[PDB]
Order: C-alpha cells, then structure tokens, then sequence
C-alpha cells in the first residue's frame, strides 16, 4: 500500500525568535535507486498555496532562508527554524516523491505561544426577526482564548445536543495572539418555543471549571 | 520567471464534469513533468498525477485514474485536468505543479464547490447585546448571515469605521446546502444606544447588499 507519513507535532507554539524542530518520519524508505531520497518540506499560509522549503532531504531551494535547514535518517526526518520570524508561521508539509503514489504528511501548525486566556463567553437568543421566518439560531461565542482547544456543550432543558450545532474559529489574532469560537444551535420554531433554559457550556484549560451561558425564553 | 497560473473556481452539480487549467510561462514547457494535487478537510493534500509534455505519457495515483484526466495544449503551454462524475468528496481545492527542477512552484489552486443548490442570497438577523452579552464593562453584539449560496459574504461595521474587536467567522456549510457565518465585535458597554452599529453585508454572487442595525 502507500507510503504513510506522519509529522509531529500536529501543533506547535513557538515565540517570535525560538528555534522550531519539526519531524516526519516514513513507513517506507525513501532511498531512491539513484541514491537520492526525494523528502521534500513545504509551507502553506493561510489561503497560499504550498510554498518548497527543502527538497530532497536537506537542499535549500534557492531563495529560502538560510535558517531552514533539513536533515534525517531514510526513514525519520526534520526540519529546523532556527530563529522563528512573523513570515514562518503557517501549516508545514513533508512530502515523498520517492515511489509512486506520491504521498503528503498531515502538516504541523506552527503558530504563535502565548499565556493562557480563559474565552469570554456570551450567548444570543434567536432574533423575533428570524422566529418570524420559522427558524431559531442560537449562537453562542467565545471570545479571545489560548490555547485553541475548547468544547462547547448545548443543552435545552437538560438534554445534550448532539449534531444539531456547527462551530467555526478565526486564525489567531495578529495582535494578541488568541482564537475565538462561534458556536451555531440550529432548531425549529416550534422546538425552540418548547423549551426554556438554553445553555451553552463551555469547557477550557484557562477556566477554574467549565462556564455556562444561559438564558430563558 | 517561472509562472503558473490556474483557472477560476468552479460551482458545478453532482454528476457533472469540470476542465481546470494551469498556464504556464517562464520555462521550456515540453521539457518538465506537471502534476496535480489535491487539497479537501477530508483527505488533506493528495497526488493525483503526473504527465509528461514531450510525449504526454502520464500516470495516476489509483485513488483517481479514471476520475481524473491530465493533458496538455503545447501552443499555449497550459495544462488541464478534467475531473468526471463529480461527486460532494470532489470538493477541494486542486494546484497544478512544476517541478523542483523549474522551482517546483505551485498555482495559486482552482476550488471545486460540487452543489444542487442554486444562488441564493443570505437573511441577515442581529445578534443582539444584552446582559447575556456583557462581560464586566465589554459587551458582544453581531449579524448572522444566514441561507446564502454559494460563498463568500463579506461584513464590514459602521462601513469600514469600526475594525477594532470584530471577528468574521468562517463561513459552515448547513445540511441544507446553503452557508451560515456570524459577524461579532466587541464593544464598550457604555458605548450603547449612544454609538449605533450597522453590519454592511454583501453577497455579490446574488447582488444582496444589506445594512443591518444592531441594537439592545
């Protein structure tokens, strides 16, 4: 079957001047017969395409800061950023081109580290403009946390929701380096007018406990 | 100057077809192999194929030989991959590549969105502050875009004035095929009733353009 590459870490927070390391290892050997071993790194930015760092194990692609650097054994692989810039931060691919099929790792994030924020929680009942209409969006948001981890847990009445809600999350901020969450409990009209307490929990590495948001209609 | 520059993006139905492109500029285009990949949240980057110019010799990952045709127009130096009976999990984004020998530069990507849905402006509800929105001394409000196809929307606040604090979330695909974003900033709680706040929503797809005030 096809060559397997995994990167570790999936996420990894670094501070603007830190060294990063960044590994990859493969299931199979990458020595090519021609005695060249086709590992190649990449850099995606957010809404870029892939952008070639290192190929070939260790060749630095013309054009590309000297502070990448690539090295490894045949099987186990890594890159290094010696001195982390603004300009670095995005998702990091290695890639083989060794044996067909081609085969891509499933990238490491190297974002910005920053000290815990626990996320300023708030909720918002269905507009009267949107009941109207027929249908009630309840929306629950968090606001300006670190780390990105977060869950969120709805509950009408006490029942768990489950596969009735969508989430989305901003990159992180420029400024402060924090993530918010948007949070979307989709029901009926009818449903939504059954029911009183709407509670949107929230559970989070900088909080003492998880926080609930409620409200009653 | 090694150029690779791909097609637009492309809003199709399942079951159809679609034709990206890929020109090319700035190297001998018969002497370097062109491959395709792509990028979905399912299956992240994937290699589909290759195919050499000089004799149009190509070959596939099996995961796509036969959903995925590579050919090139020598006169134009453009190359294309044609992708049949387009299916949800045809959903991506797809580069074109040269190779490292030429740069290995990669196009800017062509999405693919497969869809029934037909072109639909968004409603636009507030998100109303309230206690329930006020931490202390900062309190939320926002606009939900709601029931629009396909993306983007754009929202700006009091028409580009107001930056500071907002956060536009990425837009999620409903169930029924339409999309969904909120639009939220933070303010000063003292700030309302005395500060409006307007959410400018534009969904060019459909010509909508809405202002939308928000309000305790």
């Amino acid at each position: 079957s096809d060559i397997e590459l995994t990167q570790s870490p999936l996420s990894l927070p670094v501070s603007l001047g830190d060294q990063a390391s960044i590994s990859c290892t493969s299931s199979q050997s990458l020595l090519h017969s021609n005695g060249d071993t086709y590992l190649h790194w990449y850099l995606q930015k957010p809404g870029q395409s892939p952008k070639l760092l290192i190929y070939t194990l260790s060749n630095r692609f013309s054009g590309v800061p000297d502070r990448f650097s690539g090295s490894g054994s045949g099987t186990d692989f890594t890159l290094k950023i010696s001195r982390v810039e603004a300009a670095d931060l995005g998702i990091y691919f290695c890639s083989q081109t060794t044996h067909v099929p081609y085969t891509f790792g499933g990238g490491t994030k190297l974002e910005i580290k920053r000290a815990d924020a626990a996320p300023s929680v708030f909720i918002f009942p269905p507009s009267d403009e949107q009941l109207k209409s027929g249908t009630a969006s309840v929306v629950c948001l968090l606001n300006n946390f670190y780390p990105r981890e977060a869950k969120v847990q709805w509950k009408v009445d006490n029942a768990l929701q489950s596969g009735n809600s969508q989430e989305s999350v901003t990159e992180q901020d420029s400024k402060d380096s924090t993530y918010s969450l948007s949070s979307t409990l989709t029901l009926s009209k009818a449903d939504y007018e059954k029911h009183k307490v709407y509670a949107c929990e929230v559970t989070h590495q900088g909080l003492s406990s998880p926080v609930t948001k409620s409200f009653n209609r | 100057q090694v150029k690779l520059q791909q097609s637009g993006a492309e809003f199709v139905k399942a079951g159809a077809s679609v034709k990206l492109s890929c020109k090319t500029s700035g190297y001998t285009f018969n002497n370097y192999w062109i491959h395709w990949v792509k990028q979905s949240p399912g299956q992240g980057l994937e290699w589909i194929g290759e195919i050499d110019p000089s004799d149009g010799y190509s070959n596939y990952n099996q995961k796509f030989k036969g959903k995925a045709t590579l050919t090139v127009d020598k006169s134009s130096s453009t190359a294309y991959m044609h992708l049949n009976s387009l299916t949800s999990e045809d959903s991506a984004v797809y580069y074109c590549t040269s190779s490292t020998s030429v740069g290995g530069s990669w196009g800017q990507g062509t999405t693919v969105t497969v869809s029934s849905a037909s072109t639909k402006g968004p409603s636009v509800f507030p998100l109303a502050p309230s206690s329930k929105s006020t931490s202390g001394g900062t309190a939320a409000l926002g606009c939900l875009v709601k029931d629009y196809f396909p993306e983007p929307v754009t929202v700006s606040w009091n028409s580009g004035a107001l930056t500071s604090g907002v956060h536009t979330f990425p837009a999620v695909l409903q169930s029924s095929g339409l999309y969904s974003l909120s639009s939220v900033v933070t303010v000063p709680s003292s700030s309302l009733g005395t500060q409006t706040y307007i959410c400018n929503v534009n969904h060019k797809p459909s010509n909508t353009k809405v202002d939308k005030k928000v309000e305790p």
